[PDB]
């Protein structure tokens, strides 16, 4: 049956010349929780300039367990590990990462800047068994 | 061999650092010639955060060997 | 904020890992908004192996603060 | 002769189409020792193909303390740290690294392939006081 476990990127409104946060969420986390994750987020670098990414509220011991890096303009790598591999699986549905972008002044109103998962994201539960996520991609709608 | 992603004969903190950097896009590949052999610690032929977790368990002393 | 080369508010093994990678010629831009402020632990306005060593001392508990 | 603290790259003889080892040495190390180092080695990549670099015999706990990486063809990054910051400073003069190259068959007999330190190398002693090295560059003399 189709999984209830979801990885979703919000669709948000943004204004050219301004900045915006794009939340990335997990929901339907199963009872075994999430002990590992790694995935790629692509964004439209012709319109958005990545500032930084912050661990979301659901992330355990985020200072240690969470990482995010801009590999190249338009491509982010996201990483989570329970460094204890015992007591720090994610069990709570909600925001997993907040992605902060400046929006170029050249970006046109009425257009969109896609923010998406690239490829198939990897998640491991507390048993280090892979769990498949249902992905919903997002965007910054420029107005 | 598995776990020794820099191919230097030891499995330690630096292999963990390399794996983290690889998964964050700060390495294109590993110094070991055979990346999959060195980095794939559960035998699924992929190098990903499950392998990172397994390496962490080994360095914490929670496991003794990799289940190739 | 010195030591926090990924700009996440904590100084830990992951900052050490990034600095190792930098010093081996890989990542050119740390995630922190101000690389020199985050990476320079001895005031020479450069990030090099002395800073890497200082960070190691901090993570070993041999020092409690930076200069 | 060389006096004081020196970082030197050997001049060695090599045959086109064969491999060669180029030692990198430290001499004149003070009683305060060397606890950390980082430097760049450039080599003539039109004549030499880098295979690998091995920690020299003076390097303490090399499996943890030593690293070397080819950043690009012709450019190596070398790193040493006493990860204990206590018991593992280098105190003994001798070979710090052995650089292994294949010599291209196109490389001409009677010519040389330079191997050099690029920039000012960084060294720290056992209290992480900077230590300045006199640098001597080397080469593979092709015969
Ligand atoms: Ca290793
Ligand atoms: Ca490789
Ligand atoms: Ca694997
Ligand atoms: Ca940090
Ligand atoms: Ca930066
Ligand atoms: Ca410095």
């Amino acid at each position: 049956m189709q999984t209830g476990f979801n990885l979703s990127i919000d669709t948000v409104e943004g204004n050219p010349g301004s900045s915006v946060v794009v939340p990335v969420k997990l929901s339907g986390i199963s009872k075994n929780g999430i002990s590992t994750a790694d995935f790629t987020v692509t964004y439209d670098a012709t319109k958005l300039e990545y500032i930084s990414g912050d661990a979301g509220s659901i992330v355990t011991n985020p200072g240690v367990n969470f990482g995010i890096n801009k590999e190249s303009d338009g491509k982010l790598k996201v990483l989570f590990l329970d460094y204890t591999m015992s007591t720090g699986y994610i069990s709570t549905d909600g925001v997993f990462a907040n992605l902060n972008f400046n929006i170029k002044s050249s970006a046109a109103i009425g257009s969109k800047a896609e923010v998406s998962i690239s490829g198939t994201p990897t998640f491991g539960d507390s048993t280090l068994t892979p769990v498949v996520a249902k992905v919903t991609n997002g965007a910054v709608n420029l107005e | 061999k598995p776990g020794d992603v820099d191919g230097n004969g030891s499995i330690n903190i630096n292999d963990f650092a390399l794996m983290r950097n690889y998964l964050l896009g700060n390495l294109k590949d590993f110094p070991a010639e055979d990346d999959i052999k060195a980095g794939d610690l559960n035998g699924d032929k992929s190098i990903n955060s499950l392998d990172f977790a397994i390496m962490r368990m080994y360095l914490l002393g929670m496991i003794t060997k990799f289940s190739v």
